């Protein structure tokens, strides 16, 4: 049981993304980002958990990065490198117990 | 028990989706 909310909307010429997080931080195993592009499949982007791992997809390398803050029951993502096609509708999810935890996502842009 | 029926949760959403388009 946990819950999930974002920010990240509008476009720059600066760059700016990330998430948060609601229920019984530091629980933070596998707790992970994805993006689906509309129309398409799901998809998993970047990868944080407790233990200061650092992963990401074969294409935000470069383009992005993973902040973890345990203060205020929050996980960041922070975008780089604009490119349009990463405008898509988004998720920024964990693991706890292995149950399936979802959220709703935002949106990213051009120029 | 619980995250058996919180992954019910979610995927009867996803069962509610595809029962609407057919």
């Amino acid at each position: 049981e946990v819950q999930l909310q974002e920010s990240g909307g509008g476009l720059v010429y600066s760059l700016r993304l990330s998430c948060a997080s609601s229920r019984s931080i530091d629980g933070i195993n596998i707790m992970r980002w994805y993006r689906q592009a509309p129309g398409k499949q799901r998809g998993m982007v970047a990868v944080v958990t407790g233990w200061g791992s650092t992963n990401y997809v074969d294409s935000v390398k470069g383009r992005f990065i993973i902040s973890r803050d345990s203060a205020k029951d929050t996980v960041y993502l922070q975008m780089n490198n604009l490119k349009p096609e990463d405008t898509a509708v988004y998720s920024c999810n964990a693991i706890y117990r292995g149950s399936e935890y979802w959220g709703q996502g935002t949106q990213v842009t051009v120029s | 028990q619980i995250e058996s029926t919180q992954a019910i949760g979610q995927r009867y959403e996803t069962i509610h989706g595809g029962l609407d388009s057919i």
